RNA sequence: AAAUAUGUAAGAAGUCCUUGUUACUUAAUUGAACGUGGACAUUUGAAUGAAGAGCUUUUAGUGGGCCAUUUUUGGUAAGC
RNA sequence: GGAAUACUGCCAGCUGGGACUGAGGACUGCGACGUAAGUCAAGGAUGCUGGCAUAAUGGUUAUAUGCCGCCCGUCUUGAAA
RNA sequence: GAAAUUGUUGAAAGGGAAGGGCAUUUGAUCAGACA
């Protein structure tokens, strides 16, 4: 009386595992087909030339 | 904490419960061979020496006749750990070598009459230290009167 | 017979080719760690000169230490504490930081204290309190040939190679960490610092995240 | 029979890690870096000293 | 503990279709580096919509005093949560550095008004440049010219449990 | 009278396992019109694999 | 329309090709089910853990419970 | 404009005092110094000296002192009752 | 000719109980080893 989404999403992800592996067999290169969780982000230089950080001073009441 | 229980016991046996003298000599011989020759045959036989009367069911001599019908196995020396019993239902029996503990006098006659020789387990290790060219049979266990371990739906 | 001294002279000579790999590879590590920290310090200085704010990358290795003892623990955290191999009180393992393991620590946060360890404490935990799990049984290291016989498949063939896969988290972090038995630590030698432990570290207590002050606390427990 | 700790008993420190000999020869831990006198920008200081 | 005044700078998230979120900075009195990052997300959540998961800390900087040995008169504005509803308070402190005056304010609120650390919000600490507009009185009595006062009845800390002198004061 | 105090803890001593999901599920319960053909389908496909493919 | 709690999926018993069966099905050898043959390997398909996993007998005691945090119902109330 | 020093951190930097333990019993292992024989703090303590050879240590038992110690068996949600 | 229970002698202790545990002092007593 239902039908399921999440399995049909897995069935589309197997097709992605075929084409990546078939391409990487042609041009010799690593596959990396396992998923990963979220990762901590990297270092990035942030320039405050556009916008000066404004002070807050938590007064209101 | 404790993830698992506690001091467990490996539920398997390490020594046979029998007080037979001659059986402990065969346990003494195969504990030598299993430690040294490292072929996986001896660990299977040594585990099979500790078993009870019920876990060693009798292998009928018609069951050895089935094992020689297999393709490319007409000269393997069959190894039974239990007893080999007679069976007068078959009529034509092969010529191979049987290695076992006990031979019933009806099954003793049928192998020697056909031509093959019957050999005990000490002469098995003298012939086959690694247990090359061997073939292990085990009798049936659910043919025992275990029709009675119950449920509402059988 | 033979082999009176004929094989010993070659077997001792074979280890001379073995120690030569370890000596020059650790030179490549010591060059890397000092160039790692110089480039970060230069990155802040080059950003202040250009008027920019150099943020750091987030740390990717925490070190979790159990604090509360063994009983009166609810069922949701007690399963999570067993998955990090943190059975007994004052024990510790290294945890790779993802989205997944950050939510595990977020459950057991009133029981553990964790932060980001430096190279110094990792060098001092592996040498003094490091043990190895060899087919079972927790064998202490005391030798490079023990690691080389068990992690030779994965690269690693000296004890500093084990450290390098811990701090510079590599592809083989999971297999190199699971080789380590969980650390057995004493009570801290100076004290916990504060009167009560079971408040948050922001509120003076001991549990929670402290991000650098784990390096002062482990050296007492080391 | 007995676990002899490294970081004391320097014989067992040289049992492991043979780089630890040449670490003491170049002294390698009390190292002086080549100094670079690079002054920070004026925008950073005026938000740091003042508000 | 000994407080340290910090400068904490926050930038919500570089996202698609909105690059460069604006920026925000605050001056935080706290004991160490770990509190003042967490005390930063306390106030800055109340002012607009970010969270600790939705935000990130750009940089922290420890602000030392511009002139330590010069003696300053400090006016502090304080919002604290009493047992009734909260209300403002203005107090004046004569002390040495900026971060040392907040040390003697949390003692002053805890002694007289029974306010803990978690109830008080330091609004703004400012230096009163010229005198004669010092509104309170207990700061003002130390500002007369040629101030001289003795210290009568001094005690003497004795190390022995017995002394044979029948001791006298000053 | 009735309570469920200490019942979840007794279930998690020997765990809560699955029905271990065999190959070849039992066709008892399937529509019999499918079962009656599927007998005759296997009886043919064992013949051609034995007669032809050898 | 939250929060906490809760069901399933994260591959070998898998994907893909060629074509084999039958009395079911289709207008139709089209499907459906199970296959032969061939290609796909340790990053074989998220994290961490696994002080072995799995199955089977056989029986002992027990079937008067109580307390705390939080949510609650009857009761003004309660060590009800 | 030039420093110094607090504070935090690092050292496979040096050196002095105190306490507890000596488990194991021919050889093997991994090493460091040396040009080599070898030696060495490197898979667990040896060398030197003194007193006494008996109630001296020690064992037992009686008492003294410091602290601790409600009466057993059973029924019970609950026993010193 | 056992124990409860008792007599004499000998030792010892004792301000509203007695008995016990860990540790030593004092007093009584005692085995072992030194060629």
């Amino acid at each position: 009386i239902k039908h399921s989404k999440c399995r049909q999403e897995f069935l589309e992800r197997v097709k992605a595992n075929a084409a990546k592996r078939a391409e990487a067999k042609a041009q010799g290169v690593a596959v990396q087909l396992k998923r990963q969780p979220a990762q901590p982000r990297e270092s990035r230089i942030v320039s405050t030339e556009g916008n000066v950080p404004q002070t807050l001073a938590p007064v209101p009441y | 904490d404790h993830t698992s229980k506690q001091h467990k016991r490996s539920g398997h046996r390490t020594a046979p419960k029998s007080d037979n003298v001659y059986l402990k000599l065969l346990v003494k011989l195969y504990t030598f061979l299993a430690r040294r020759t490292d072929a996986p045959f001896n660990k299977v036989v040594l585990k099979a020496l500790f078993l009870s009367k019920i876990n060693r069911p009798p292998v009928s001599v018609s069951r050895i006749a089935r094992a020689l019908k297999q393709e490319g196995a007409a000269n393997k020396t069959v190894v039974v750990v239990g007893t080999v019993t007679d069976d007068a239902r078959i009529f034509e029996f092969p010529k191979t070598t049987v290695a076992a503990l006990r031979f019933t006098a009806g099954a003793r006659a049928k192998i020697v009459k056909a031509g093959g020789e019957c050999i005990t387990l000490d002469q098995l290790a003298v012939r086959a230290p690694k247990g090359q060219n061997t073939l292990i049979l085990r009798g049936p266990r659910n043919s025992r009167e275990a029709v009675r371990h119950f449920g509402m739906g059988p | 017979a033979e082999q009176v001294a004929a094989e010993r002279a070659a077997r001792k000579a074979a280890n001379k080719e073995k120690r030569a790999i370890i000596l020059e590879r650790n030179a490549a590590y010591q060059k890397e760690y000092e160039t790692a920290e110089r480039n970060i310090i230069q990155a802040k200085r080059d950003a202040k000169a250009a008027g920019s704010y150099y943020v750091e990358a987030q740390h990717k290795l925490v070190f979790v230490v159990r604090i509360k003892g063994i009983n009166k623990i609810p069922p949701k955290p007690r399963k999570v504490l067993q998955l990090l191999r943190l059975t007994r009180i004052n024990s510790g393992t290294f945890v790779k930081v993802t989205k997944a393991t950050l939510e595990l620590l977020k459950l057991i946060e009133p029981y553990v204290a964790y932060g980001y360890p430096s190279y110094s404490t990792i060098r001092q935990l592996v040498y003094k309190r490091g043990f190895g799990k060899i087919n079972k049984q927790r064998v202490p290291l005391s030798d490079n040939a023990i690691i080389e016989a068990n992690l030779g498949k994965y690269g690693i063939l000296s004890i500093d190679d084990l450290i390098h896969e811990i701090i510079t988290v590599g592809p083989h972090f999971k297999q190199a960490n699971n080789f380590l038995w969980p650390f057995k630590l004493s009570n801290p030698s100076g004290g916990w610092g504060v009167p009560r432990k079971f408040k948050h570290f922001i509120q003076g207590g001991s549990f929670g995240n402290r991000e650098e002050f784990i390096n002062k606390l482990v050296k007492s427990m080391n | 029979v007995l676990k002899k700790n490294p970081l004391k008993n320097k014989q067992v420190l040289l049992r492991l890690n043979p780089y630890a000999k040449v670490f003491a020869a170049e002294k390698l831990g009390s190292k002086k870096a080549e100094k670079t006198g690079t002054k920070p920008a004026a925008v950073f200081t005026e938000t740091l000293k003042h508000d | 503990a000994h407080f340290k005044e910090y400068q904490v700078i926050g930038r919500r998230l570089p996202t698609e279709s909105v690059p460069e979120p604006k920026l925000f900075r605050m001056r935080i009195f706290a004991s160490n580096e770990v509190i003042a990052k967490s005390r930063y997300w306390y106030f800055l959540q109340k002012l607009h919509k970010v969270k600790k998961a939705s935000g990130e800390i750009v940089s922290i900087n420890q602000i030392n005093e511009a002139h330590p040995t010069k003696v300053k008169n400090f006016g502090v504005w304080v919002r604290y949560d009493s047992r009734s509803g909260t209300h403002n308070m203005y107090k004046e402190i004569r002390d040495v550095s900026r971060v040392a005056a907040v040390e003697t304010l949390y003692q002053d609120m805890a002694a007289r008004h029974r306010a803990r650390f978690r109830s008080i919000h330091i609004l703004k600490v400012a230096e009163i440049e010229k005198t004669a507009d010092v509104k309170r009185q207990y700061v003002k009595q130390f500002l007369t010219k040629d101030l001289k006062f003795p210290l009568p009845h001094r005690v003497q800390k004795s190390t022995k449990t017995f002394s044979y002198k029948r001791p006298s004061t000053f | 009278n009735h309570t469920a105090h200490n019942q979840t803890r007794k279930a998690h001593r020997n765990g809560i396992k699955k029905p271990k999901t065999y190959k070849y599920p039992s066709l008892k319960g399937v529509d019999p019109k499918f079962r009656r053909n599927h007998k005759h389908a296997l009886h043919g496909t064992a013949k051609a694999l034995a007669a032809a493919k050898k």
